[PDB]
């Protein structure tokens, strides 16, 4: 059910059958020229895990803190990592990771065997403003957004990196921490 | 606080569209 | 008010089959549209806006019958069965585009979609007259 | 042994790119802007296009 492939691919071997283009038109110029785009865009990233997130309310300096500490990754280890940072840039990385999962499933990759291989940030449009400063002069007040690409690929080169994992505190019936003897302490 | 009202529209819409999303 | 709870009560469980003679009779019973142009110029901000909906009503009703043609005896069976989950399986949508050779696994879906809505759209109204 | 085992296309220095594609940067905008999309001269670009697009896979 893979979209269709319309040219020769630039691997080694031939994995897929080129099939024939389409013969008919889109209604509008415009509708035609933004499905000749989406066209293109399907012709990459085949037998790879990828997500395009655009538009997020952060800067590319807060967005570096995160990215840099996954790149190279296992992808158990850098979902983890990006869990128990406490940056509010944190919450779209994790949302990239499982987008981007989530298509190399649909494409018939193992989960088990990804590495995050790629990772990069990209400019979107600004929102600008001015703000009043002392004696009649001026600044700007601008709010910036980026785009995140993540790409998942399997048996890439990947860091040795792992963490040690514990359990949390234990509340509720499996807590047994009361039934401890003390009488041994007394003894020599 | 004192958004005027002949705009409620408009605010609406650029709140939809300037939300992040996944490209196709 | 009898007579449209019998029709409604028919209605919610109507097959795909019933459904292609269902856009007959509304096809039978429509004069076919002339295309209209929009009301203004091509430089006019209304320009893109305009929508023949006279028109699009004719052409949609005649895909639904085509893309059902082509849609067989066992496929029309899971459709009738399944509902939401036929139209989420894309397998199934991309085999009948692909067997049609034409019309694109959009399409398809939006023809089983509008079958679904006619019998929901029955039982809502059953409910309502009885 | 032969001009065509021994063939290769040089690499354009990231800087030079501006310059070796002008003409066909040109002829697109060309193209597209007297003739339009629906033309049997722009189905040409869109298919090198499409070709170009393929390779990148690796
Ligand atoms: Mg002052």
């Amino acid at each position: 059910s893979r979209p269709p492939l319309y040219a020769r691919s630039g691997k080694f071997r031939e994995s897929e059958e080129v099939q024939p283009y389409r013969t008919w038109y889109w209604y509008d110029a415009e509708t035609e020229s933004e499905e000749r785009r989406k066209e293109l865009r399907q012709q990459l990233y085949r037998d790879s895990g990828m997500s395009y997130y655009l538009n997020i309310p952060q800067s590319m300096k807060k967005l570096e803190r995160v990215v840099r500490v996954i790149r190279n990754l296992a992808y158990d280890e850098a979902w983890k990592q990006a869990c128990v940072l406490p940056l509010k840039a944190a919450g779209f990385v994790k949302e990239g990771l499982e987008h981007a999962r989530k298509d190399a499933e649909e494409k018939g990759l193992d989960p088990k065997k990804l590495v995050v291989s790629t990772v990069y940030t990209a400019k979107g449009k600004y929102l600008r403003g001015f703000q009043p400063m002392g004696k009649g002069f001026a600044g700007r007040k601008t709010t910036r957004k980026t785009h995140l690409r993540i790409v998942l690929r399997e048996n890439a080169s990947v860091l040795p990196f792992a963490a040690q994992v514990v359990s949390p505190s234990r509340v509720g019936g499996a807590s047994q921490k009361h039934l401890r003897d003390i009488s041994v302490r007394y003894t020599v | 606080k004192f958004q005027s009202r002949a705009e409620k529209k408009y605010r609406i819409m650029d709140e939809k569209v300037g939300k992040p999303r996944f490209q196709a | 008010r009898d007579e449209i709870i019998k029709l409604l009560e028919s209605r919610k469980d109507m097959d795909v089959n019933g459904y292609v003679m269902y856009c007959r009779e509304e096809l039978g019973k429509l004069t076919v549209p002339r295309p209209r142009a929009p009301p203004v110029s091509p430089k006019h901000e209304d320009y893109k806006t305009f929508v023949d909906e006279e028109r699009v009503t004719y052409m949609r009703m005649k895909q639904h019958e085509k893309i059902s043609l082509f849609l067989t005896e066992e496929e029309k069976n899971t459709v009738t069965t399944k509902g939401k989950d036929i139209l989420d399986d894309k397998r199934f949508i991309q085999t009948i585009a692909s067997r049609t050779g034409f019309y694109i696994a959009e399409e398809v879906r939006d023809c089983l979609s509008e079958f679904f809505n006619f019998r929901d759209s029955s039982r809502r109204l059953l409910t309502y007259y009885a | 042994e032969g001009y065509v085992l021994h063939e290769k296309k040089p690499v354009v220095p990231r800087a030079l790119r501006s310059f070796a594609f002008k003409s066909q940067d040109e002829h697109k905008s060309f193209v597209l802007a007297r003739l339009g999309i629906f033309s049997e001269e722009a189905k040409k670009i869109h298919l090198n296009e499409l070709r170009t697009f393929a390779k990148r896979d690796r």
